[PDB]
């Protein structure tokens, strides 16, 4: 099954800086980028990073080798740009990540053109 | 090589292209990683410890067009069955490449019984356990080819039997010999044949103000399976009064007959020749 | 009407044609009943008592070709919400007809946001409870049309909001004015336009051995949205010495000028005229 | 879910003339016609009839208005010819059938070109 996550400042789940989702193996996490149809400058755009607890706590990435997906298409014709992460135990692709049972994984944001008012982050925990 | 005409290109579709999976849902899955600071997509399957695996990934219906021989360029990664520290009994390190011809798109109505096995695709570089931490991508390239194709279109299929595969690219194309201008002759774009030795003899048409000399071989070219124009026979030469195109001689210069030679000056009195309005035998000093 | 060029025909596919359903599996379903001793298939949905229904049936990708205005012929049945003796609160008696243009087939990657509403299709004959036992089929016919189409191809979609519908036919076609021979002139096959009043003026080319007389209007035809050739202007007539085609006059018969008139006999001495090898003014009795 | 039924004399489930399948609402019954790739005359072909208990017991149909599907394509290119019956409570098509809870439905065969050695029939019961 799948867990929908609308990654935007207007989501109240991000306001306490402790947004946490609980998943089971072989499940998908659908991170929905901001989407519009509004001022072209006011359109939120983020860089999603799959990181470690240190990068999560400090809300700052250590390297570009952590960049997961780009929310660079806010007024996309087709629909909202998404990042669909299968929480699979095994991957045939090395640059991708394997999700072990009983572990926590962290996602962090960085505004592409806007100012960082608050820290946008999510914690995914495998049951 | 010659000119390639691309009929399908998965990595160019920007994730927007959706391929049917059978059984529905289960099996292959679309992934979204980042490679060389570029967003990329891929079809993955890794049901190595389940068993009785028969997971089909079928591309969409591809309009054959004029194509006789299609070329299939696959870029994939395959993980070794000993890379699983748990131990996978029903594990495989291959997948089978299939194709099917049809005059109609069946859409969701997929039937394995209609697919012909092209080959058993094996990795040349197998993903070992140490590769993940090393962030080393072992990207395998396999080119296969099918011919002659005859129906309105085809599908390509990737059937998995319980392996750990990540398919990053599927690019189907056919070759053509390009529209050529050679030996003052025009040779049209010609579809390359299906049979490996075969060479289609293509007749040439002389360019504007060029002619095939009497006795001289008529301009001809041979089109090869790779799209190359091979073995030129004959040529065209600029007609009387003309000298890469055929243009008339500058005043006071002439050309009597069609030849390789350019327009010579006019001693001592257009153009095919220079008038004296005496000589008995019209290119000689009159 | 003129000539129809069929781009899609569900009832002709013999069940072999599979259309994507969204959400996957749920919603519309393929059925196999017998009608007039003939095997038939259909797409049905009847989630009348569930609620929050948004069931999409999307046809496969249709190559537009040269088509400017497509015609959509639907044959379906719809059941009344009072025909359920249980009572259906979230019940509807309509479905919405959508379309989408694309230069690429997205296959399984269906996105509602890309579809434009053609119309709210309603039954003209609603299925009441007494109809089942009576074995009466109330088969509704609805023709809709979209133009101008411009991209490489399109999809048609049937979105259901919680009704009891059975779709037996979906036939998409475009019209053309056929290759015509009229007034001793040839008019090529012309694609009918998209705009309802529009009439494309098509120039004619005179048949073998026919000419447009001096002063006389040049042969022209007008192609209508339905594929009809309307309002003939001008014509061709058989040239001097010729008399539905232009054939030379039989010996001893002649034709001086191009006209409607046939070849007249030769008193008293091919052909454009008859030689006397006297007359001062060559069609007069010499 | 779906129940596979290979309708052929070689199926031992038909030999006691009491083949019975138990279904739940909204489920499919997949009746798989005989399929080959054998002598063109020896290829079994049947007329499937959805009938009443009287027609079931006697194994004989009362009218053509009972004919369900034809197994007339035994050497079919695509694969075996099938008849997929959704055991749905409601139908938008009048010539089709509605399947009520707690009822029994009966299917009977008739060889198209061959001889009727035994009676081929199936009973479907809704839970």
């Amino acid at each position: 099954d799948r867990h929908t996550v609308f990654w935007n400042s207007s989501n109240p789940k991000f306001r306490n800086e402790d947004y946490t989702i609980h998943v089971q193996l072989n499940d998908y996490v659908d991170i929905i980028c901001p989407h519009y149809e509004v001022a072209d400058a006011a359109m939120e755009q983020y860089i999603l990073y799959l990181v470690e607890h240190e990068e999560y706590q400090l809300c700052q990435p250590q390297s570009k080798d952590q960049v997961r997906w780009q929310c660079n298409r806010p007024s996309a014709k087709h629909g909202p740009e998404k990042l669909s992460e299968k929480f699979q135990r095994f991957t045939p692709f090395t640059l991708g990540k394997e999700f072990k049972e009983g572990h926590s994984y962290y996602y962090i944001s960085k505004p592409i053109h806007q100012h960082e008012d608050r820290c946008l982050r999510l914690k995914v925990t495998v049951s | 090589q010659g000119k390639e005409v691309v009929l399908l290109d998965f990595a160019a579709a920007g994730g927007e292209l959706g391929w049917l999976t059978h059984p529905y849902g289960k099996g292959w899955d679309l992934m979204q990683n980042i490679m060389n600071d570029m967003p990329i997509y891929m079809y993955s399957v890794c049901n190595v410890m389940s068993g009785d695996q028969d997971n089909w990934l079928r591309t969409n219906w591809v309009y054959r067009g004029e194509a006789e021989r299609i070329f299939i360029e696959l870029k994939f990664t395959v993980r070794d069955c000993n890379s699983f520290p748990g131990g996978a009994s029903s594990c495989k390190e291959t997948f089978n490449l299939y194709y099917a011809e049809s005059d109609l798109d069946y859409g969701t109505n997929f039937q394995k019984r209609l697919f012909t096995k092209i080959d058993t695709i094996a990795p040349d570089e197998i993903t070992v356990s140490s590769d993940f931490e090393a962030r080393h991508v072992k990207l395998n390239v396999e080119e296969r080819s099918v011919g002659p194709l005859t129906r309105k279109g085809f599908y390509l299929a990737f059937q998995d039997i319980g392996a750990c595969v990540a398919l990053l690219s599927v690019r189907v194309y056919y070759k053509k010999c390009p529209e050529l201008l050679q030996g003052l002759a025009h040779f049209p774009e010609t579809i390359a044949g299906s049979d490996a030795p075969s060479l289609a003899t293509v007749a040439g048409t002389c360019v504007d103000h060029a002619v095939v000399p009497p006795g001289g071989e008529e301009p001809r070219m041979h089109c090869a399976v790779d799209g190359e124009w091979l073995v030129p026979i004959g040529q065209c030469l600029c007609q009387a009064g003309y000298e890469d195109a055929c243009q008339a001689c500058s005043p006071g210069f002439f050309k009597f007959e069609a030849s390789e030679s350019p327009c010579l000056e006019c001693p001592e009195h257009g153009a095919t020749s220079c008038e004296c309005e005496r000589a008995p035998q019209a290119s000689m000093p009159c």
